[PDB]
């Protein structure tokens, strides 16, 4: 029956699983206790994808891990608090200091077999399991390091299976620690290897859209994390509505991923939020760089491939027709070498508060922008071995540092490869 | 320009009009299935390998 | 915002009429492989015509008709008039010709045996030999055509020199046949000689460049002086003494075609210039020689034509933001 | 009588097939129950009809037909349609997930645990047949299943029934109605395995079938019940000598001896007159001769080319309606004086004719109108290769790339088998080209 599995880890990992939750929650009917009381059967058409069925209760299949309490105890009494399992609440006490050793070697290590406890629990009551998702920062502890070790032990044990993931990658400019380069580059290589997408969410895309685009003087990561969800809604539209798509995670990572290590994939969203917006704006917003959450220029590489789903009643003869003119416009920006690598699709269902939006999808190669900054930044303090001590004390060596380092410069010179090839 | 071989039935009729004159054994097909099969258990347990590694170096953390 | 690609860098013509789209701001050029076109600018040989017009909502156009080779091969059109009864073996325009393989040797051989006392000079070329006598020509071979040589041309005066007219013919994608209004002779300097010695008998560009330039510029006559010579010498006009001809051959050979190479109703859309090659003999009758697929102009007249494939070519089907004569049929 | 197997595989072919059988019901006066007032031979006959269908002994007529997917939703939409009752279960086999747009997934996967379950329901429907002569496929290129699958299940067809001819109805992928861009390595990778395998395949462009509805049929965006109910008049029209009373191509054999002198080259493009959408209140009806030499203009093929620019080796006229041998042979005559038509000269320049009388049937409440008279034409020209190229061109520059490669690898497949299957499509567009070919 084509379910998915999902996990959020740590602080960040939560708080957007949760509005998440809240916003397909909304989308398909679901109230805070778990009751349907939607208007529609298309709803329901597909709620066995991300809701298990209970008293005609539908429950998330959503498993919440960290390995401080706060966050957790937060969403359990937040607005859909209760919707969640009790049991999937997996949580330590230490935490995890920002310290992506103690969450992927020790602190982390005495919680993972618990976790998976409950992820097999959840796999074993579906019918066909599609895969699953992770959402959860790079920057932290928890998410980054228990989050990546987690993917490890699920390819481990679930070899076949899709692992996508919600990845919030870090920026000075909304910062909780200096050691968030070292974590995002430690986990970068864990996804590089096992996953079949990455969605990169970075922080600095997320603000500058709530501070220049929706004139926010402030913004606080509850604003962040409205852009975040409306995302993650858009991108899983096509698994939990009828409408022109029917693909499972599989046969849509195979359209989208040419190259196994090149799956970090760029979103947007269009229209960043009463005038109704024409469907010539809607799709020059989805390509235009000020609505992309990787605060990655396209226009300094070239798409692979590119996915977009529009959402609400309109005329598809007209997105066809403004597709074409945006590929004109960006016309030396897509590889010539993947014929017809840009694909529409539609559902007719519109997401809370909008008659139609859009969601982008780039797999583009200008994504090296984003590594190539978290390797400077990750360089500037390895030189001269700064705050490393708070790794060796967990019993990690310089030389595992070295190779991370080496790996994302690799990364990076494969992105380069395609992006003149 | 001829027509040649008319055929008329109840349903219909049919006639031609000319212009002008002028494999693998089921042994080999399991063998090659089988073949790809133990190329996917192969990397696979490449893969299994990888990762039993890598506990390895967790443990040695 | 129009694209276009460029795949044949040798082509003079094409080359002009590339850097006037580039000129107008409203055109965009691709890469050599790039399938997302508007406008095609082929290659000459093995046109990729079967990848064209399946790009989804791109309304695509080529610089070529595929098909017009049988008329722009010499072997090719001689046998395209042959078996064409809209023109026929007794076709009036045409010299006698015949294709000969290293075929028609038996009825080549033939007629020159009816003509041994009419005057017997052919030339066969696919490489230019004239002879009177046969075996030389058909000895000369050891793919071919030979043709029935002019031995009575209209020599210009002062000079008793020959020429042949090249005429630019543009075909748009509704099969509007467009006759450039400007034509040109290419004549030869040195004086005819009915006496081996292809310095008077052969009137290519090339062969008279290598008294070269004395009467005109480059051996290159334009219309206007042509014209005033004709009414001076002879009193008559060129318009009534060779363009009625002229326009009546290339329609015939165009209309002979159209159902082979139109793309009227086709997924993509074709477009061609052509470069008719004619002879006057002495009694003021035209002859056609050949017809070139890919043909360049004269120096003087590469702005004014190639705007002019622009603005009927291709603006024709890619509007922005007559120096043709139109032959109708 | 001898009876035909219909084999539908994947999305394309399932729901294709599902269009085709409705509308042999309506033909045949079949009803959704499976009853046939006009037959009268009660659980039993070996009339024209009883190629396609069987009878049981409460007078209901069972397809002889078995569909195939790797996923359950589109063979789900049979099992409740408007004609569930006429099929039963063991003609219904569906897996749990399916091949993900990847050929290696469909063919070696997938394909090893599901293919001795298949031959083993086709196996049931050969045991009631007196004279099976072979089995008609229906798939697309671009599905993992439809492509991976068929190609397999193709193999062993030809050992467990090394003497039946197999006809295919194949789906060429299309960009306009088609998310992936996977498809030309599947057709390339199926194409190749099934070539020797495969006796007469008929190809349809979704890209044709998607602009006949835009341009003559006035919807806007063609979706694939569009697509499909277009498609399956077609296939009826190449099957209804199968299951009526006729002469010409009466067995599957006679489509390869009309159709095909080279095997390799048994591609025949299909033409398809006149199509009138339902909404024009009144359509001037047209001629015989209007109909006819709609069959040569490239707006009609089921494929896009350009037939004026390569050679035929065999053309078959598949009239429907009110039509007489005069009026055809009078518009063969006045057409050939105005098209293009060049045969090879190793063949006859000729036309086979068929007609039967019964016109088109149309689905109540579609898109088509009902014509006195429409027309098929079959024709076996080297032009169809112009599909080809474009296939392999796209496949040649993902390849270089090996962009997407690793997908099939995964799965069990070799490097090798890409190359081995793109040498032989450079061999077809030879074959072909042998046949058809500053100043
Ligand atoms: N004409 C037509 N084409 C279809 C239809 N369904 C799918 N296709 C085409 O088939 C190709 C995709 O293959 P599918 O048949 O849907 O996939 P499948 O055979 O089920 O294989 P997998 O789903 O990958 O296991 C695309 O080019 C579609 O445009 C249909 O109902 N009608
Ligand atoms: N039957 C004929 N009678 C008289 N002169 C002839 C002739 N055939 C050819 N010529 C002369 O020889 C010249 C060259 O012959 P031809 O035109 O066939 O070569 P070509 O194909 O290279 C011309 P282009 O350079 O435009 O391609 C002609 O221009 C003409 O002057
Ligand atoms: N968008 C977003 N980012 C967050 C949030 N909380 C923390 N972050 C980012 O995540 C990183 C800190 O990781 P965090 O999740 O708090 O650590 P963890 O709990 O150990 O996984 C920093 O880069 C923060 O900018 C949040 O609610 N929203
Ligand atoms: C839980 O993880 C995911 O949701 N992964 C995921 N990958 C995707 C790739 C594409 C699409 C589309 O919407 C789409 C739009 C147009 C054409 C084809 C596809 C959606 C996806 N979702
Ligand atoms: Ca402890
Ligand atoms: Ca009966
Ligand atoms: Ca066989
Ligand atoms: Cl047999
Ligand atoms: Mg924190
Ligand atoms: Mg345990
Ligand atoms: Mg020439
Ligand atoms: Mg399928
Ligand atoms: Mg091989």
């Amino acid at each position: 029956m084509r379910e998915i599995v999902h996990i959020q880890a740590g602080q960040c990992g939560n708080q957007i699983g949760a509005k998440f939750w809240e916003v397909i929650s909304d989308e398909h009917g679901i109230d805070p206790t778990g009751s349907y009381h939607g208007d529609s059967d298309l709803q329901l058409e597909r709620i066995n994808v991300y809701y298990n069925e209970a008293g005609n209760k539908y429950v998330p299949r959503a498993i919440l891990v960290d390995l401080e309490p706060g966050t957790m105890d937060s969403v359990r009494s937040g607005p859909f608090g209760q919707i969640f399992r009790p049991d999937n609440f997996v949580f330590g006490q230490s935490g995890a200091g920002n310290n992506w050793a103690k969450g992927h070697y020790t602190e982390g290590a005495e919680l993972v077999d618990s976790v998976l406890d409950v992820v097999r629990k959840e796999s074993e009551s579906c019918d066909c399991l599609q895969g699953f998702q992770l959402t959860h920062s790079l920057g932290g502890g928890t998410g980054s390091g228990m989050g990546t070790l987690l993917i490890s032990k699920i390819r481990e044990e679930y070899p076949d299976r899709i692992m996508n993931t919600f990845s919030v990658m870090p920026s000075p400019k909304v910062s909780d620690t200096v050691v968030e380069p070292y974590n995002a580059t430690l986990s970068v290589h864990q996804l590089v290897e096992n996953t079949d997408e990455t969605y990169c969410i970075d922080n600095e895309a997320l603000y500058d859209i709530c501070f220049r685009t929706l004139k926010l003087t402030t913004p606080t990561y509850g604003d962040l994390n409205h852009l975040v969800s409306a995302t993650m809604s858009g991108v899983t539209t096509c698994l939990r509505f009828p409408g022109q798509l029917n693909a499972d995670l599989r046969k849509l990572a195979v359209n989208m991923v040419p190259f196994p290590r090149l799956h970090f994939f760029m979103p947007g969203f269009a229209p960043l939020t009463y005038r109704a917006l024409t469907v010539p704006e809607l799709t020059q917003q989805m390509f235009d760089s000020k609505n992309m959450m990787a605060a990655c220029d396209p226009r300094h590489g070239r798409y692979l491939t590119v996915a977009a789903i529009f959402r609400g009643r309109m005329s598809m003869k007209e997105v066809d027709e403004q597709m074409l003119n945006v590929q004109n416009k960006n016309s030396s920006y897509f590889v010539e070498w993947i014929p017809n690598n840009v694909k529409t699709a539609v559902c007719d269902i519109p997401p809370r508060g909008l008659k139609m939006s859009a969601t982008f999808i780039g797999n583009s190669t200008a994504i090296q922008e984003l590594f190539k900054r978290i390797s400077e930044q990750f360089t500037a303090m390895f030189r001269r071995k700064a705050f490393l001590h708070w790794y060796t004390g967990e019993g990690m060596d310089e030389m595992e540092f070295t190779e991370a380092e080496s790996n994302m410069n690799d990364l990076v010179s494969e992105y380069q490869q395609y992006q003149d090839a | 320009m001829e027509v040649i071989e008319l055929n008329k039935c109840t349903s219909g009729q049919s006639f031609e009009v000319i212009l002008k004159p002028p494999d693998p054994s089921l042994e080999e097909i399991q063998k090659k299935l089988e073949a790809a099969e133990e190329r996917r258990k192969y990397q696979e347990a490449e893969l299994l390998k990888h990762l039993a590694e890598k506990r390895e170096h967790e443990r040695e953390v | 915002m129009y694209t276009f690609v460029v795949r044949d860098e040798n082509s003079s013509v094409y080359a002009e009429v590339s850097r006037l789209l580039l000129a107008t701001g409203q055109w965009k050029r691709l890469r050599k492989d790039n399938p997302r076109f508007n406008l095609m600018l082929g290659e000459r040989n093995r046109l990729p015509f079967g990848r064209l017009g399946h790009e989804p909502g791109l309304v695509q156009l080529v610089n070529y008709y595929r098909g017009a080779d049988k008329l722009c091969r010499k072997a090719s059109l001689v046998k395209l008039i042959k078996t064409s009864p809209e023109l026929s073996e007794s076709c009036t325009w045409f010299p006698e010709s015949y294709v000969i393989y290293p075929d028609e040797r038996e009825v080549f051989l033939a007629a020159y045996n009816r003509r041994r006392r009419e005057g017997n000079v052919w030339i066969a070329k696919s490489g230019i030999l004239i002879s009177s006598e046969a075996s030389e020509l058909l000895d000369f071979i050891d793919v071919h055509v030979i043709q029935k040589y002019l031995e009575k041309p209209l020599l210009l005066e002062p000079g008793h020199r020959k020429f042949d007219i090249r005429s630019w013919v543009l075909v748009d994608h509704l099969y509007n046949i467009y006759l450039y209004r400007e034509g040109v002779l290419r004549t030869s300097s040195e004086p005819y000689n009915s006496a081996q010695d292809k310095t008077c008998h052969l009137t290519n560009h090339c062969i008279q460049k290598e008294n070269y330039g004395r009467y005109e510029e480059g051996n290159e006559m334009f219309f206007e002086e042509f014209n005033q010579y004709l009414m001076d010498a002879l009193n008559t006009t060129l318009e009534n003494s060779i363009l009625l001809q002229i326009k009546h051959i290339i329609r015939s050979c165009l209309m002979c075609i159209e159902p082979a190479i139109s793309t009227k109703h086709l997924h993509y859309q074709s477009f061609q210039l052509f470069g008719f090659d004619f002879m006057v003999d002495e009694e003021l009758k035209v002859w056609l020689i050949e017809v070139n697929g890919a043909p360049a102009c004269a120096q003087k007249l590469y702005a004014e034509l190639c705007q002019g494939i622009v603005d009927v070519a291709i603006s024709s089907v890619f509007p922005l933001a007559s120096i043709f004569i139109k032959l109708h049929h | 009588m001898r009876e035909c197997i219909s084999i539908h595989v994947g999305q394309a072919g399932v729901q294709i097939g599902n269009a085709c059988w409705e509308l042999y019901c309506l033909e045949h006066g079949i009803q959704p129950d499976g009853q046939m007032p006009s037959d009268k031979t009660i659980g039993g006959g070996d009339d024209s009809f009883n190629t396609f269908f069987s009878e049981t002994g409460a007078g209901k007529h069972v397809p002889r037909a078995v569909f195939v997917d790797l996923e359950p939703t589109v063979i789900d939409e049979v099992r409740t349609g408007t004609y569930r009752q006429l099929f039963h279960p063991e003609q219904l086999i569906t897996g749990k997930e399916d091949a993900a747009n990847n050929y290696a997934r469909g063919h070696y996967t997938i394909g090893k645990e599901i293919i001795d379950l298949v031959l083993d329901r086709i196996r049931k429907l050969a045991d009631q047949c007196t004279g099976l002569q072979g089995f008609l496929v229906f798939h697309s290129f671009g599905g993992g299943t439809g492509s991976g699958f068929t190609s397999l299940l193709m193999e062993r067809l030809s050992v467990d029934y090394g003497k039946k001819s197999k006809l295919e109805f194949s789906i060429y992928p299309a960009p306009q109605v088609s998310t992936a861009v996977v498809e030309p390595y599947n057709s390339i990778l199926t194409t190749h395995t099934t070539l020797e395998h495969s006796d007469c395949a008929f190809m349809v462009d979704n890209e044709a079938i998607y602009d006949i509805c835009r341009r003559n049929l006035d919807i806007e965006r063609p979706t694939y019940t569009n697509l499909n109910r277009l498609i399956s008049q077609i296939v009826s029209s190449i099957t209804a000598s199968l299951r009526f009373d006729g002469a010409l191509n009466v067995d599957l054999t006679e489509f390869q001896t009309n159709l095909v002198p080279y095997p390799r080259i048994h591609f025949p493009l299909a033409t398809y007159a006149p199509v009138i959408s339902a909404e024009k209140a009144y359509h001037e009806q047209l001629s015989v001769a209007e109909i006819t030499n709609a069959c040569f203009e490239p707006a009609n093929q089921m494929v896009k080319c350009d037939p004026r620019h390569g050679k035929y080796m065999a053309c078959c006229l598949l009239y429907r309606g009110d039509v007489v041998p005069k009026d055809v042979n009078a518009a063969i005559a006045t057409i050939k004086t105005k098209r293009s038509i060049q045969f090879v000269d190793w063949c006859p320049t000729g036309f086979k004719v068929g007609i039967n009388y019964q016109p088109p049937t149309v689905v109540p409440g579609g898109d088509l109108a009902k014509v006195q008279r429409a027309v098929c034409m079959l024709s076996n020209t080297t032009a169809i290769a112009e599909a080809w190229a474009r296939l392999d061109h796209k496949f040649d520059l993902m390849y270089a790339k090996r962009a997407f490669v690793h997908w099939y690898v995964g799965e069990g497949m070799e490097e090798g088998e890409f190359s081995e299957a793109r040498e032989d499509m450079a061999a077809l567009e030879k074959d072909y080209e042998e046949v058809g070919v500053e100043e």
